[PDB]
RNA sequence: GGUGAAAUGCGCAGAUACCGGGAGGAACGCCGAUGGCGAAGGCAGCCACCUGGUCCACCCGUGACGCUGAGGCGCGAAAGCGUGGGGAGCAAACCGGAUUAGAUACCCGGGUAGUCCACGCCCUAAACGAUGCGCGCUAGGUCUCUGGGUCUCCUGGGGGCCGAAGCUAACGCGUUAAGCGCGCCGCCUGGGGAGUACGGCCGCAAGGCUGAAACUCAAAGGAAUUGACGGGGGCCCGCACAAGCGGUGGA
């Protein structure tokens, strides 16, 4: 930007649950375009969750992303002399990526053998408060308040 | 605008070579003992050339102090 | 120690750093911590965190005194300076009165080089 | 404590911060103003005393007594010397620490001279309005300090800003003249060499005053214009950076 901010990227809400958070994770799967693969990816997490803990998948969902959205980040900045790590509020928005991002990020970075089951688990692990997912939100808060020796220089 | 109220309305008469006025006087210091900025007293150019070497007298006498320290008010 | 009820809080901010001194109502140092105190080392000191801390840990020497009211002095102008003075309003203490006076020449001596 | 960050430094012989008392030196916060005064350097805490200049009023007095001044005489910031006091704080030289390629510096912690008083020297300055000194004449407008009056306004003396006429290279001056004229003074006469040398003169000394030439260069300069440029600012834009996706650099 530097003529304004833009409007955010309309989405095709979910086709089949409707979801709009749905969506921008399936293309958050996503590489290389392949859609169609990671909306299998997507539905087969759906079959895994339903029937590992038998409640809604859609739910877990929701709160597998409500429990890796950070509040407070390190907005770094500079003075004139040297540059200070700086704490700062979050978006409402920018909490939506970033919990998707990591999910995922983490579900690669799992250790088991197969997609949609690395999604899985990862969605589960996250909905609990352990895994890869939560312990990045828990880290950058933990980096905004072991460092909040200047909240001063906050923007 | 600073526009409250000068000091030369709020009052009476008087002399400008009392040192020992106390009562008024107070009245040209601030909430520390600065002698006040001629735009807070309204004072002409005679007029606080005066005053000030008014509350320089009624201070060595005790009267009016020499400065305060500070009311977060 | 003793116990008191009454005492009353100095606070001395300057650049380098941040300094409570806290007393009883004659004047007489119950209590003192400075951010150099709290773990601070170089130029961390006069951050106003560290003003935030002093105005913590002096403030927990003197309850351990059983500290029930206190007035407030400062010494300056200096980082975090209120950032303290907040720091014992937020300490669990009452703030009875708050008073700043800053040492004030009236032209005396010739400040050093760096003015 | 100190800095961009840090160490020299001070503190477990008790520092800092903190209360009460005491000594000692140096300056004078707010009023302090684009304000005052003075010939100039220069002068502000408060009191009295010994004094200088100056403006306003009534136009009462002598009756041209007036202007300027080569040389002479006196005053002259700061540092600097001399004898004797004084020494808090600041602080050349100097002692350390840090930065940097190196740092005899910029930054930090100490430090003698010295700044302070005296009494005699020194007598220079970007001593500056860079405009020597008096008088007469030439639209005004606002502001500000200070006087007098029949104080809605009139009229004296100051300090500022904008502008007539006119001057000026241009900038800018502009009834505080760099405008229009009279008197007298000192001063200039191309840049470098050079504020040196020679000589005299002054001072204890550091040094000052007066002040050249040989030779060498076609310049040295003054304002002003369009640009370029700034570790100068003000205001916009590019996937320029950030927010995101994927790679090279390795194979
Ligand atoms: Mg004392
Ligand atoms: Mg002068
Ligand atoms: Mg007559
Ligand atoms: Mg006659
Ligand atoms: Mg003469
Ligand atoms: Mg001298
Ligand atoms: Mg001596
Ligand atoms: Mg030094
Ligand atoms: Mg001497
Ligand atoms: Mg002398
Ligand atoms: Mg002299
Ligand atoms: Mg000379
Ligand atoms: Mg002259
Ligand atoms: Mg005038
Ligand atoms: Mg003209
Ligand atoms: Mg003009
Ligand atoms: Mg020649
Ligand atoms: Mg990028």
């Amino acid at each position: 930007a530097r003529r304004r901010r833009a409007e955010v990227r309309q989405l095709q809400p979910d086709l089949v649950y409707g979801d709009v958070l749905v969506t921008a994770f399936i293309n958050k799967i996503m590489r290389d375009g392949k859609k169609n693969l990671a909306a299998r990816i997507f539905y087969d997490a759906c079959k895994i969750i339903q029937e590992k803990t038998g409640q809604e998948p859609l739910k877990v969902f929701k709160q597998a992303v409500e429990n890796v959205k950070p509040r407070m980040e390190v907005r770094s900045r500079r003075v004139g002399g040297a540059n200070y790590q700086v704490p700062m509020e979050v978006s409402p928005r920018r909490q939506q990526s970033l919990a998707l991002r990591w999910l995922v990020q983490a579900a690669n970075q799992r250790p088991e053998r197969r997609a949609a089951v690395r999604i899985a688990h990862e969605l589960m692990d996250a909905a609990e408060g352990k895994g890869g997912a939560v312990k990045k939100k828990e880290d950058v808060e933990r980096m905004a308040e072991a460092n909040r020796a200047y909240a001063h220089y906050r923007w | 605008p600073s526009r409250k109220a000068k000091v030369k309305a709020t009052l009476g008469e008087f002399d400008l070579r009392d040192y020992r006025n106390v009562e008024v006087l107070k009245r040209f210091l601030s909430e520390t003992g600065k002698i006040l900025p001629r735009r807070r007293t309204g004072l002409s150019a005679k007029e606080q050339r005066i005053l000030a070497k008014t509350i320089k007298r009624a201070r060595i006498l005790g009267l009016l102090p020499f400065t305060e320290k500070l009311v977060r008010k | 120690k003793r116990q008191v009820a009454s005492g009353r809080a100095y606070i001395h901010a300057s650049y380098n750093n941040t300094i409570v001194t806290i007393t009883d109502p004659d004047g007489n140092p119950i209590t003192w911590s400075s951010g150099g105190v709290i773990g601070y080392k170089g130029s961390r000191k006069g951050t106003p965190y560290a003003a935030q801390l002093a105005a913590l840990d002096a403030a927990k020497k003197a309850m351990a005194y059983g500290m029930q009211s206190v007035d407030v002095i400062v010494r300056g102008t200096g980082a975090g300076r209120e950032q303290a003075i907040r720091a014992l309003q937020a300490s669990g203490l009452q703030v009875k009165s708050i008073v700043d006076d800053t040492p004030v020449p009236h032209n005396g001596c010739r400040p050093k080089k760096k003015f």
